[PDB]
């Protein structure tokens, strides 16, 4: 039951095959949940400031027996209204006030608290609220706090093999990226030796860490290597071996297997040999002493008599030393294995490569690298080592980092400490060496299981923590210095650093970005992007290409074509339709479990690590009514290489075709034949819209723009209101229903729309209302309408009819040829508003004053100016006349006989001030729509200014008066009703209020009591109303804070309106562009059989080249819709039967494949049909999925039903000579939209432009009639011309030459036709810079 | 940087010189006009008298009449009432620039 | 460079210099009192350090700034770096008469023209406008001219046009891939907000007239005018000075029409109609004829310059096509009307062009090409040339070819399951099977859209050149090729490469069938790749290029003759199967040494 009342006005034809299950989410969950939690008070300090304060809170004095505690923290409700801040210029920020607890404890008492200041709270700054539309309001502008998506903290088993090796070797590195601290590395060198790296410095010994980590070489080897017993007693030379343990080596000799020699001498190791050897028990079998010589001593043994250091550890056995050991030390000694077939020590080598053998010496080299000098004193190195990684307040990597490493360790738990632990790095090296010898799969970079998109909420939590440390130290310093005080916990309380840091990291950065309000899509997406740029991810856009691939786990994560035209492409990844976020920092995507083939309705949000696990299909499929599968063999994705999967294979089902795309494309029209080249080209032309004069609804889109509007937030949704009262050219008032009414509230909605308001990048963005009156509205319904959309559709555009056919040189490839009609038809006009201002600046030479009394000025210039200088609101602008009329006071004149005679003659001026006035920008003209001004407190001029004050007050006053009247009615009625049944005829209580005869005594008991109570409440309301009135009126003249410089800061705003012109840039959703360059009159537009002067003729010589099969697929549809409207339109023009157009409607909706249920004549009452048609005013709206859209047979079907060429062929008559020509073409009415790069945003010229003060170089680019800078490839080409005179003028005539430009202009006037080069001055500048450097620079003759 | 915007300006007197360059003038005429420009006030009145200018020219051929003729040829070029020379005839030249069609 | 209204902030422009002066003064105060060694040495060390930082901060130490950890740029950091006085300062400066220009497309106004928009004008012409006005005495005063301009008389429009007549300007495109992009051409005043160019130098400026720009160049000196009109003039920029190859040739839909003119399905109305020629315009222009005409006889008076410097006409009675006779009226005298005897294709268009340019002469050939453009610009509409869904018709053999390739794949899989076929053997064989089935289906579709048509005649079967627009496109040769149609017509192809490896499942559908979800997601890797390819490779390309241009900055010829026989030989590269190229171009314009002789001995 599509009640869809606001959509009952106009709906789109659907053909959406697969049925909806879970619709779009709030489409804004992202920039909402995080900041919501950021200012959410939780039971456990687990996120936000709840933990962040819990970090750096308690400061214990320097044994001052003094520690600091706190109770709770508060962030305020507003200072000014959102629009109010928009008006004044203020940052929407709210204070943070935290109760503090400062206790003085008496000495010689164990924490024996003696005195407390557990009563002094600190407002630690004014914090900013994330907006209802998730925006910023700081210092004014509209901004987007773009997040980052970056590498997660944990164990990264780096490869770094191949080309960087430059040695024909595959390397095996080990990368750990902590969230805080430097990095600890266990690198590996070309010498089969590991290398220690930290913070990108010179190599450190691999063994350096372990010995510095109180690990003996004996302990290091006993852990690192496994030692055979090798018990050779009485010179047996026999060792205990397991063929399972070590195998795979050919038996050289002396190979006897518990008596019988199973392995012949010189016999290769066989699996049968190993199996037979394992079959029988093997004791210590005699082995050649040659096996001893290579054997490296495991343990360090000393002689039984002498504790000699003979047979040092990590040393291969020597037969002479073997005899010495077997005679002196013992008979059994630990030896080494290092099965080079399957293992490799790589550790004894670096242990031998280890220069420091003691923990002190090892810890000393660490500082020697860290501090090149300043040798420690055996405490400084120790302290640096312990606080470096064994510290909790210095590295504290991450708890998700803890989970990350623990999973990377397959640790059953995942919650660890951010601090370092020995078993960690030990197993870390174990794994690195293992994979080097081969034990598991190395990690993957561009794959998705390893990254996160770093939000905003914890970013601010972090910035706050960063500040919190910065002041905690000075807190300790003051607690140490002059601690003999019981003062408030405000002694060092300076929140100025806190505010500064929070703002800067937010405000002046690249982390956020000034939000633009181009078309609804600009915000529909620029709140929805993921990129690594910033502090994180890819520190440069350079230095990375591999992750810029199409990543395999990444599908329903980033958008499919959404990446810029240039250097930040491939990496600016656009969140998806099914976007969620992981438990940690990542993002999942909901997924219907294909349970036993049956598709569970349950959607499971799925991300990369999980994504490669179960069995996952594609949706472009039928499913049975039982949920059974259409085909038994279904192509399905299992691990990034999809393939046919059994009906018992696929484990899940996704949501819907929206799985693959975000919306940032999904508002792409019918790409089922669009080229990918066309695809990304098209979307990155899709957002370029700005509104036009009239909104006209797209005829064939995708179907979601209504929903986009539902979050696009530019109109008024109707929260909790029942009946619309007052709608006016800037007001909408609606009175709520009682069932939904919460008592004690007025129960009516007054919503205001901003007309004529420049937007974020200075558009026309006007929310304009919907209904007229006497209308019922449901909850959340849109009634306003911000720009470039109509009656509920995010349409950057509107249907203009067009035809595809080459013609007469206007259609080479890429011209868009529309005829004169739209120029008359206004279809897509422009309206844009840039801002303006003025300043006062009470000076040392004197305050400049806004009086329009510019000396030596013309009245007409002053004529538009009023007494303030504030020109009367509403005038046109053309040229550069002065808008704000200020004058700069100067120093006074002496007796000054010349000036004395002057002031005697004219007087009143004495040149005391100079015309110091503000004017309209050059070449930029128009008329105003509204204005602004900022008077700092301390001046009360208010010249034309009090007018705005008063008008504002009038608005607000009428506003408050409304509720006043309404509740007053409620009460007066309650009274006259109380006077009812008292014999009191309403003739009297109507005759006057009279306090209802001041309780005449009708019951005189409770009526007396009730009357007393009622008069009481009445006066109570009177006072409350007046009180709110007074507070508001105070806010009216409340006054703004200007900088110390300018006394008052008046801000101006105007308008400029544009139509498409010769030279224009329109485009269509099939991504084809056009330079609009020849608008013919109405005649030459090609004439049909009915002659209808068709509108837009394009080149057709490309439909293949970039795959414009979709453009014509539309065009067929577009002609069809114009026709469908034509039929219904004639039907109404006849004023035919109601059920007539009704059957027309039901039939038109009824043809084709089965998608979704819409039906009239049972729901819409007849006028709902009557209007439903009356709106059906040029074509039935129609919507298709991109990847479940309509089939072509449907198009062929539709084209007959309204008598149209299903072929689309139809003749025409030529526009100039009119012979019907061959090629019965196809035409359509495919919507167009306009991008920024305006024709009026282009052209510029100047013949005498500003040669600089510095280098007498050009002013710049049209900046003050500035100009271009020539091109070097071109100039070399010019050398190819040998255009010597051209070069001569280009560097002498066309350089900085004052002495040359002057003579040149003189001759150019004089018709002399010569140029005087002289000598370049930039030459002189460089020659100085040489003489500035250590160079005598001169030129001989 | 060391230069930032680095844009020069007219400062009026050089704007007067810009017109003088396009105006036809002789070497002595250019010297007298330039000297007249040298001692020029912000208000646009002549700082030194015609006699002081004649002394500054230091040419016996340069006389008060030649100085006056040079000043007058440059008196109303840009703007009207430049080099006012004890302003009084300056407002006179300004009104003279206006047409006599204006009443009173 | 003052910032706030208050403080100048020559940071390190003097902050280094000022710190230097300050420490210098402090020293002049201190060591003159027999300075303590620790203090004096530390101070002098700081002095050397700071002076170095002012000259080279980056070598040792650091010269970081207030609130900015970034160091200070020393005196030569105003000499070294990308943005120095050694920034693009061998002539890379901001200029005077140009800027950021939008473009239009010149249906009219042949190459001897250039469409200059009037809006940008006269802010150019202003110095010249004033010069003209004073020469005309239209304002005896410069301020009079300044206001009369601020008045904007239309007599100014007249004066500007009169100047705009005999004064061309120069035009250019930016990322100057050549000396070929920039044009000097006959500027003309026009009304709007874009400048129009003839469909000619569309190659020269080398962009494509969508959201883009061109440039305005004011040849101030008369020598500049003469040179550009003689050098920067595109009136000669035909042959690729490198390739020798005529860059200038209509290759857009003007060709499509040129083809549509000379064709014949089987035999059009009165195909036996025959004439002498001047009235063919009357007949086909009146009725009774189509460009679809066959066997129309025509008395043709071809001329050959067989006489030395003299052309002799020669009248034949050749049978030709309707548009053939037409464009025969277009051509000048020399070419055999056998030049008109063609199916008249793109390469042929170029070819006739070449034959002429070798044959006649420069103004002649240019005028010929120009009117060629003119005639095409007429015909394409006189064609128009619809497009539509059905011109995509898939040959039916696709379904069976798919079934067969699937059978082959299933056989390979079952063999691998039996263990007889190795998985890699299965892969290579399956790749072969898929490639073969792809070739088969490709042939099937191509036949479906090759020159394949049944038409009415006496025999009732005249399989002729068909009439689908796309196949005609691949044929005559304007925009696309067979590969384009096939992907839109045959399956998507293998295209199986996430990065380099061959994905087993091939993308099997055409633009006719749409695609699949996994299909599109597959299609994205190579697309973003290729875009990024143009992206990053432009970089190394330009780097090498500048490397070269520097490496060739001084190259010139200063001598005419060397008087030397030394050299290397020019011989064919009969390389691989044969000669990749004949040894014809490599010495086409050659001057062999004294070593040239006939194959005969002493010959």
């Amino acid at each position: 039951m599509v009640y869809s009342y606001t959509e009952k006005k106009r709906i789109r034809k659907d053909f959406g095959k697969r049925p909806q299950v879970l619709d779009v989410p709030y489409l804004l969950s992202i920039q909402l949940d995080s900041f919501q939690k950021f200012i959410e008070q939780d039971p456990e300090g687990q996120y936000g400031l709840e933990a962040a304060f819990r970090s750096v809170f308690p400061i214990q004095s320097y044994s001052g027996n003094s520690e600091l505690q706190y109770v709770s923290y508060r962030l305020g409700e507003p200072v000014f209204d959102v629009q109010e801040c928009q008006i004044r210029g203020v940052t929407y920020s709210a204070p943070l006030r935290v109760k503090l607890r400062l206790v003085i404890y008496e000495r010689e008492a164990p924490e024996g608290t003696v005195k407390d200041i557990k009563e002094q709270e600190v407002y630690m700054g004014e914090i900013p609220l994330m907006t209802d539309n998730g925006t910023f309001v700081i210092n004014g502008t509209e901004r987007v706090i773009v997040s980052q998506l970056h590498r997660s903290p944990g164990v990264f088993f780096d490869s770094d093999k191949g080309k960087t090796h430059s040695s024909g070797k595959v390397l095996y590195n080990a990368r750990i990226i902590p969230y805080r601290g430097s990095w600890l590395d266990f690198e590996f060198d070309p010498k089969d030796n590991l290398f220690v790296r930290i913070d990108r410095r010179r190599k450190l010994p691999a063994t350096i860490i372990l010995r510095a980590l109180n690990y003996t070489t004996e302990q290091i080897l006993d852990l690192f290597f496994e030692k055979v017993i090798f018990e050779i007693r009485d010179n047996k030379l026999q060792m205990e071996l397991v063929p399972e343990r070590l195998r795979g080596e050919t038996a050289s000799f002396d190979i006897e297997a518990n008596g019988k020699v199973y392995v012949e001498k010189g016999r290769r190791i066989t699996a049968r040999h190993i199996r037979q050897l394992e079959k029988d028990d093997v004791k210590l079998i005699e082995v050649p002493v040659e096996y001893i010589a290579g054997k490296v001593v495991a343990k360090d043994y000393i002689d039984e008599s002498t504790g000699e250091l003979i047979c040092a550890a990590n040393m291969e056995l020597s037969l002479d030393l073997l005899a010495k050991l077997s005679q002196s030390g013992h008979k059994r000694i630990e030896t080494l294995f290092t099965n080079d077939l399957d293992h490799g020590p790589y550790i004894s080598e670096t242990l031998r490569v280890d220069p420091t053998n003691d923990r002190l010496s090892a810890l000393v080299e660490i500082y020697r690298m860290m501090r090149p000098g300043e040798p420690p004193t055996r405490e400084a190195a120790e302290s640096l080592f312990e606080n470096l990684f064994f510290s909790e307040d210095r590295y504290d990597l991450s708890a998700v980092g803890r989970m990350k490493f623990n999973r990377s360790l397959l640790r059953e738990e995942i919650e660890g400490s951010g601090i370092l632990s020995k078993d960690d790095i030990i197993d870390v090296m174990k794994k690195l060496i293992d994979i080097r010898n081969g034990k598991g799969e190395v990690d993957d970079i561009d794959h998705l299981g390893n990254r996160r998109i770093r939000s905003v909420g914890e970013m601010a939590e972090n910035q706050f923590r960063v500040g919190l440390v910065r002041v905690e130290r000075a807190v300790k310093e003051r607690l140490s210095l002059g601690d003999l005080d019981t003062l408030m916990p405000q002694d060092m309380i300076n929140a100025k650093p806190i505010s500064a840091a929070v703002k800067e990291f937010f405000g002046s950065s690249q982390l956020s970005q000034f939000m633009d309000q181009n078309n609804p899509l600009s915000e529909i997406t620029h709140k929805r992007r993921i990129s690594a740029l910033g502090p994180g991810g890819l520190t440069r856009e350079r230095a990375g290409f591999e992750v810029r691939d199409v990543h395999p786990t990444h599908y329903g994560r980033v958008c499919p074509i959404e990446t810029p035209e240039g250097p930040n492409i491939g990496l600016i990844n656009s969140l998806s339709v099914y976007a969620q976020t992981n438990e940690y920092g990542f993002l999942e995507t909901p997924y219907r479990k294909v349970t036993d083939g049956v598709v569970t309705d349950e959607i499971h949000y799925l991300s990369a690590i999980e994504e490669g696990n179960y069995v996952i299909a594609q949706a472009n499929s039928n499913l049975d009514e039982e949920g059974h599968f259409v085909e038994d063999l279904v192509t399905c994705r299992s691990k990034g290489e999809s393939s046919l999967f059994s009906r018992d294979q696929v484990d899940y089902m996704d949501v819907s075709t929206q799985q693959v795309v975000s919306v940032g494309a999904s508002l792409i029209p019918f790409l089922e034949h669009d080229d990918a080249n066309r695809a990304l080209m098209g979307a990155n032309m899709q957002r370029q819209a700005v509104p036009t004069l009239r909104a006209d609804k797209p005829l064939v889109g995708t179907g979601m723009e209504r929903a986009v509007a539902v979050d696009s937030g530019v109109t008024a949704v109707a929260k909790r209101g029942g009946v619309v009262q007052y709608v006016d050219a800037s007001r909408i008032v609606i009175k709520v229903n009682e069932d939904e009414m919460y008592p004690g509230e007025a129960g009516i909605d007054i919503y205001n729309l901003t007309k004529y308001t420049r937007s974020n990048q200075n558009t026309c963005i006007n929310q304009m209302p919907c209904v007229s009156l006497g209308e019922p509205v449901e909850r959340g319904d849109v009634l306003a309408d911000g720009p470039s959309t109509d009656l509920g559709e995010l349409a950057l555009g509107q249907n203009m009819r067009v035809a595809f056919m080459p013609w007469n040189g206007y259609n080479f490839e890429d011209s868009i040829l529309v005829s004169e009609r739209v120029v008359q038809e206004d279809r897509f006009t422009t309206i844009h508003i840039q801002e303006l201002a003025c300043v006062s600046r009470d000076t040392k030479l004197g305050p400049e004053e806004i009086t329009a009394d510019i000396p030596n000025v013309g009245e007409a210039a002053l004529s538009k100016l009023d007494e303030s200088g504030i020109v009367y609101i509403g005038a046109e602008v053309t040229g550069g006349d002065i808008l704000v009329g200020k004058v700069t006071p100067k120093g006074e004149t002496q007796l000054t006989p010349e000036e004395k005679l002057l002031r005697a003659i004219f007087g009143e001026k004495a040149s005391d001030v100079k015309d110091s006035s503000l004017r309209v920008p050059n070449g930029v003209s128009g008329t105003v729509i509204d204005v602004q001004v900022f008077t700092r407190d301390g001046v009360e001029k208010d010249k034309r200014a009090l007018e705005i004050e008063e008008m504002q007050l009038k608005q607000a006053k009428k506003d408050l008066s409304e509720e006043l009247q309404i509740l007053e009615a409620g009460l007066f009625s309650r009274i006259r009703a109380v006077l009812v049944a008292g014999g009191v005829e309403a003739e009297k209580l109507d005759k006057l209020p009279r306090d209802r005869w001041l309780e005449l005594g009708l019951t005189d008991e409770e009526k007396q009591n009730q009357l007393e109570q009622l008069a009481e409440q009445y006066d109570e309301l009177k006072h409350e109303f007046e009180k709110k009135l007074e507070a508001k009126r105070r806010k009216i003249t409340q006054g703004d804070d200007l900088a110390p410089g300018v006394l008052k800061i008046v801000k101006v705003y105007l308008a400029v309106k544009r139509r498409i012109q010769p030279g224009d840039k329109m485009a269509g959703r099939h991504g084809n562009k056009g330079v609009i360059s020849k608008i013919n009159p109405i005649e030459d537009m090609p004439y049909d059989e009915n002659g209808t002067p068709v509108d837009i003729v394009l080149n057709p010589l490309g439909v293949p080249s970039r795959m414009n099969i979709g453009q014509i697929l539309e065009t067929h549809l577009g002609m069809a819709a114009k026709g469908i409207g034509d039929k219904i339109n004639a039907m109404l023009k006849q004023q035919q039967e109601v059920a007539k157009l009704r059957e027309f409607i039901q039939r038109a909706y009824d043809l084709g494949a089965d998608v979704r249920q819409k039906v009239d004549l049972s729901t819409f009452s007849d006028e709902e049909v009557m209007r439903l048609a009356e709106n059906l005013r040029k074509g039935m709206p129609i919507a298709t999925p991109v990847f479940d859209g309509a089939k072509e047979a449907e198009i062929k079907e539709l084209l007959k039903l309204g008598d149209l060429p299903t072929s689309g062929q139809i003749r025409l008559y030529d526009g100039r000579t009119g012979e019907q020509f061959e090629r019965p073409v196809t035409v359509g009415y495919m919507y167009m939209l306009k991008l920024n790069h305006l024709v009026d945003d282009k052209m510029h010229a100047r013949s005498t432009g500003s040669y600089s003060l510095v280098t007498q170089q050009p002013l710049g680019g049209k900046a003050q009639f500035g100009g271009q800078r020539f091109g070097e490839m071109e100039v070399w080409a010019l050398e190819a011309y040998g255009a010597a005179y051209t070069l001569q003028e280009m560097l002498t005539v066309k350089s900085d030459d004052v002495n040359g430009r002057t003579k040149m202009y003189k001759n150019i006037v004089d018709g002399n036709h010569q140029m005087e080069p002289g000598m370049p001055e930039s030459f002189n500048v460089l020659l100085k810079e040489i003489r500035s450097l250590g160079i005598n620079i001169e030129l001989e003759d | 940087l060391p230069v930032y915007q680095g844009e020069t300006t007219q400062t009026l007197q050089d704007y007067l010189m810009w017109q003088v360059e396009l105006t036809p003038f002789t070497d002595t005429d250019r010297a007298i006009a330039t000297s007249i420009v040298d001692a020029v006030d912000d208000t646009g009145y002549l700082t030194i008298q015609i006699e002081d200018i004649v002394d500054s020219i230091g040419d016996d051929e340069i006389g008060l009449e030649e100085v006056e003729a040079v000043l007058k040829r440059i008196q109303r070029f840009d703007p009207v009432g430049v080099a006012a020379k004890d302003l009084r005839d300056c407002l006179l030249i300004q009104l003279s620039q206006f047409a006599k069609e204006t009443p009173w | 460079v003052p910032l706030d209204g208050g403080r100048f902030a020559t940071s390190d422009l003097n902050d280094l210099y000022r710190r230097v002066i300050n420490r210098n003064n402090r020293l002049k105060r201190l060591l003159d009192l027999a300075a303590p060694d620790i203090i004096v040495r530390n101070e002098k060390r700081m002095l050397q350090e700071a002076v170095d930082a002012l000259l080279d901060n980056g070598r040792r130490g650091r010269a970081i700034t207030g609130s900015n950890k970034r160091p200070l740029k020393s005196l030569a950091d105003m000499i070294k770096g990308k943005q120095g006085r050694f920034r693009q300062n061998l002539l890379g400066k901001r200029v005077d008469y140009s800027g950021r220009s939008v473009i239009t497309v010149g249906p009219y106004l042949r190459l001897h023209q250039c469409g200059l928009p009037k809006k940008m004008a006269l802010e150019l012409f202003k110095p010249f406008i004033y010069g003209k006005l004073e020469l005309r005495g239209l304002a005896t005063t410069i301020k009079a001219a300044k206001k009369m301009v601020e008045r904007e008389e239309a007599v100014v429009w007249d004066i500007l046009d009169e100047v705009i007549r005999e004064h061309p300007v120069l035009l250019n495109r930016a990322p100057t891939l050549h000396r070929l992009g920039i044009q000097a051409f006959e500027p003309v005043l026009i009304e709007g907000k874009a400048i129009q160019l003839h469909p000619l130098v569309c190659a020269a400026y080398n962009a494509d007239f969508d959201g883009d720009q061109m440039a305005v160049h004011v040849p101030l000196t008369l020598e500049a005018q003469l040179e550009a009109r003689a050098l920067m003039m595109s009136t000669n920029n035909i042959l690729s000075p490198a390739n020798g190859e005529p860059i200038i040739v209509p290759s857009q839909d003007v060709v499509l029409g040129l083809y549509y003119m000379t064709r014949d399905c089987v035999n059009a109305k009165g195909e036996g109609m025959v004439l002498t020629g001047p009235k063919e315009a009357e007949r086909l222009y009146r009725s009774g004829l189509a460009s679809l005409h066959a066997r129309v006889k025509v008395r043709i008076t071809e001329y050959e310059k067989d006489a030395n410097g003299e052309l002799v006409a020669k009248t034949s009675l050749k049978d030709t096509t309707v548009g053939r006779a037409i464009l025969w009226m277009i051509v000048p005298k020399g070419l055999p009307y056998s030049i008109v005897n063609q199916a008249l294709g793109k390469k042929a268009i170029s070819k006739m062009l070449n034959t002429c340019y070798r044959i006649l002469g420069l103004k002649p050939t240019v005028i010929f090409a120009d009117q060629i453009m003119y005639t095409g610009f007429a015909y394409a509409a006189r064609s128009g040339a619809s497009v539509g869904i059905d011109d995509m018709v898939i040959p039916e053999k696709k379904h069976e070819i798919i079934s067969e390739a699937e059978a082959e794949v299933a056989e390979i899989q079952e063999q691998f399951q039996s263990g007889l076929v190795t998985a890699g053997e299965r892969y290579n064989k399956v790749i072969d099977i898929w490639a073969a089935a792809n070739d088969r289906v490709s042939k099937a579709m191509m036949d479906n859209l090759q020159t394949e048509t049944v038409i009415n005649r006496d025999g009732q079967e005249e399989k002729q050149v068909s009439f689908n627009s796309i196949y005609m496109m691949a044929d005559s040769g304007a925009r696309g090729s067979a590969a384009q149609i096939r992907q839109l017509a045959g399956m998507r192809g293998l295209m199986a490469k996430p990065d380099g490896s061959i994905i087993e499942t091939p993308i099997t559908a055409n633009f006719r069938e749409g695609l699949n979800v996994l299909q599109y997601f597959i299609s994205t890797h190579g697309a973003r790749k290729g875009l990024a390819d143009t992206a990053l490779k432009t970089a190394n390309s330009g780097y090498l290029t500048r490397r070269l241009v520097d490496v060739a900055q001084d190259l010139v010829v200063t001598e005419d003759d060397c008087g030397t026989h030394e050299g290397i030989m020019m011989t064919p590269v009969i390389e691989g199967g044969d000669v990749k190229e004949p040894l014809r171009d490599r010495v086409l314009g050659r001057v062999t040494a004294e070593d040239v002789l006939k194959p005969g001995t002493a010959d």
